[PDB]
């Protein structure tokens, strides 16, 4: 029985034609205190593979040791760590949602929401979350927290079924997820400006963006707005 | 008599014949070696090809500890194995609590108070292995050697097995000839080399030539294997310098 401390708030992703697209912004909070603004919530595993974790960050640190720890197992007495026999999206997934769901059923759960973005050898895309439960889902647009009440709606817009994946380009992809992230900085009290983006394509490989602003937003019309009701002035 | 029945016994000349009988499954088997260079290391090893129906390339015995140390051991290949696991195994829980990868000196003793460990009760064997091994940390490069009694130095070069004198001659020519330091690239070509020379003491079976390093310029400090073009290239050096 835990209760989180440092927390991270919304991990959002969708699938694209190509690959899959996940982002995360940069906060680290503790309770209503914005404390920490320099965490990394995206971590990459190889060049195929990405985790998005939201919820406690003290769980997360402890969940990048595994991954990390997973890579140097993987590699040992493995010619082909780099190749044939190097780690899949669906292999890291599957250990983290086994060991997700072994804490739960121990009463000791790790406090978070996972999103394993990714892409398969074969050039499938990989997208599935699991939480401090062990439930498991997949779908084409992904989401934890204020996320899946603000981010699904709108990314769903672009991809609403399997048949728009491939409809769906790189660039219209992000501008839906960076959109998203704007969303919930407008909504989410616990969010920050700052956020870190990662593109997993089947052709161009892995590219992480750090250190994107939210921008383009609309604060103008605030000046109009006098009182709550009857006030004037 | 019959001291040497047992292992942790002690003869009455002060000796435990039972390491000692171990050392001679090491002197039994195939040559390996190790190169200090001048930013990391250098493994080599001979792989006698018993038999055609023997896949090339796919039956590698230089292993790899976390992701900066390197291992190759000579005599019983189960037990240099088990060795490894351990080592492993110590690599992981140093990492899991002071963060940082464990120093070669520091691995090297964890082998080794294993190893000395297998000396101590007569309900263990002494590990039929000696094992050649190090890589590149924080204080630069290490190389080391642990023998069946839990016994290691640090070196500058080191060999093993059964071309271990032929190999060990070679080795003291380098360092004479070489006191400013070899480079990386280098102690890849003359492990080439050595291997070839201690070849000449296991000449029935031909043999196959494998070979890893660590070096803080040409594999960012991390272990890999020589393969391909820089490997070919070594093997043409080593098939030079016989004839």
């Amino acid at each position: 029985t835990q209760q989180p401390i440092v927390t991270g708030t919304s991990v959002i992703s969708m699938k694209y034609d190509n690959g899959v697209i996940i982002a995360a912004d940069n906060l680290g909070s503790y309770g209503s205190l914005l404390r920490f603004n320099g965490v990394e919530r995206l971590i990459p595993v190889g060049d195929n593979t990405v985790v998005g974790i939201s919820g406690d960050i003290s769980d997360m640190q402890h969940i990048e040791r595994l991954l990390k720890d997973l890579v140097t197992e993987n590699a040992y007495d493995n010619p082909l760590a780099d190749a044939e026999e190097a780690l899949e999206p669906s292999y890291i997934f599957e250990y983290l949602a086994t060991v997700m769901y072994q804490r739960r059923s121990k009463m000791n759960p790790l406090w978070n929401a996972i999103i394993v973005a990714g892409v398969q050898s074969n050039g499938d895309q990989f997208l599935r979350y699991v939480n401090l439960l062990g439930v498991t889902y997949s779908s084409p647009t992904l989401a934890t927290g204020f996320g899946a009440h603000m981010a699904n709606p709108l990314l769903r817009k672009v991809v609403d079924r399997e048949s728009d994946i491939p409809k769906t380009t790189v660039q219209v992809a992000e501008e839906a997820i960076v959109n998203a992230m704007r969303v919930l900085y407008y909504r989410d009290a616990r969010s920050s400006r700052n956020f870190s983006l990662a593109i997993i394509d089947k052709n161009t490989g892995l590219t992480f963006k750090k250190n994107l602003q939210v921008e383009n937003m609309k604060w103008d019309f605030a000046k109009d707005i006098k009182g709550y009701g009857t006030q004037k002035i | 008599t019959g001291y040497d029945l047992s292992n942790s016994v002690f003869s009455p000349d002060g000796r435990n014949f039972q390491v000692e009988y171990a050392v001679k499954a090491v002197e039994n088997g195939t040559t390996s070696i190790g190169i200090k260079c001048n930013d990391g290391v250098v493994f080599a090893v001979e792989k006698l090809i018993t038999s055609k129906l023997l896949v090339p390339q796919k039956n590698v015995k230089i292993q790899v500890v976390d992701r900066h140390i390197g291992c190759v051991y000579s005599g019983l290949i189960p037990d240099g194995r088990h060795l490894v696991n351990r080592g492993r195994e110590e690599a992981a829980s140093f990492k899991k609590l002071y963060k940082t990868p464990i120093p070669i000196p520091a691995f090297a003793d964890r082998l080794g108070q294993y190893v000395q460990a297998h000396t101590l009760y007569n309900s263990v064997r002494p590990f039929g292995v000696s094992t050649i091994f190090g890589g590149v940390d924080k204080n630069g490069a290490h190389l080391y050697m642990l023998e069946p009694s839990g016994s290691y130095w640090g070196y500058k070069g080191a060999a093993t097995g059964k071309g271990r004198q032929s190999a060990k001659a070679e080795l003291e020519k380098l360092v004479d000839h070489h006191p400013e330091g070899l480079s990386a690239r280098e102690a890849v070509k003359q492990a080439a080399k050595i291997i070839y020379l201690a070849h000449e003491d296991n000449k029935e079976k031909d043999f196959e030539l494998e070979i890893s390093w660590c070096s803080l310029s040409e594999t960012n400090g991390l272990h890999k294997f020589v393969k391909g073009d820089l490997l070919q290239e070594a093997i043409d050096f080593a098939q030079k310098e016989i004839n």
